[PDB]
């Protein structure tokens, strides 16, 4: 489970195309830890737009 | 001795009986080996019956 | 060599004339939990040191679970080859059988 | 050569008011690296603990 505090009136990127490499395409940068039944630990990244 | 030699004499053996209380009391605190008491069992003083 | 492969290489320093390993002795390969399923118990036989008669064993890997635990880690290992000893004492445990160290 | 990671992630609980900017209150997940035990600890209620 994740939580997380948002701004409700948060201005929506103008950039219409989504991509990872790109700095202000989304609004917050997060991650997910998670690990696999040999110990490795994957860092799964989770992104917020409107 | 005078010269930074190195000599030795000999090393004191011990006698480990195989049955101890069946020797004898002799003299002053001495014991006498005889029946029922087993043989001397010599050896040094490095590991093992010593 | 490769994913969830592992070859061993076995040596024997006892003998000066043994030839050094080069291919593998046997594989432990892992499923992908971490589990080993093949290279149970192998059969390893060593040389002769001043003629005397060869011996043959076997290595278990059982219970033995490659997850990441750091790096190369052994937590038990024996064996049922001791070798030969000098009485050092007897005494009477409290089941009452007679025990020589 | 390990599973891939298949889990399920939930996002209840979320609340956006105007506080401040975005961040991140709470991240936990089930999957516990392997593990040796440290030492033993027993309660004052009797129930004996291992860490």
């Amino acid at each position: 489970s994740m939580q997380i505090n948002l701004n409700s009136t948060d201005p929506v990127p103008s950039k219409t195309p989504f991509s990872v490499s790109d700095a202000d395409s989304y609004n917050k940068k997060g991650t997910v830890t998670v690990y696999d039944s040999q110990g490795n630990a994957h860092d799964m990244n989770v992104y917020f737009v409107k | 001795y005078s010269n930074e030699q190195e000599q030795v004499l000999g090393q004191i053996v011990l006698a480990n009986f195989a049955n101890n209380e069946g020797l004898a009391s002799q003299g002053d605190n001495v014991w006498a080996a005889t029946q029922a008491s087993g043989v001397a069992l010599l050896g040094t003083a490095g590991s093992g019956n010593f | 060599t490769k994913d969830n492969e592992w070859a061993v290489y076995t040596h024997d320093s006892s003998d000066p004339a043994a030839t050094a390993p080069t291919t593998a002795s046997t594989t432990l390969k892992f499923n992908e939990n971490g589990i080993l399923e093949s290279g149970g118990t192998v059969n390893i036989t060593t040389g002769t040191i001043n003629g005397a008669t060869a011996a043959t064993f076997s290595l278990s890997f059982l219970n033995s679970m490659q997850q990441n635990t750091g790096a190369n880690n052994i937590v038990a290992t024996n064996q049922n080859g001791y070798k030969p000893g000098d009485l050092v004492s007897y005494q009477i445990n409290n089941d009452g059988t007679v025990v020589g160290n």
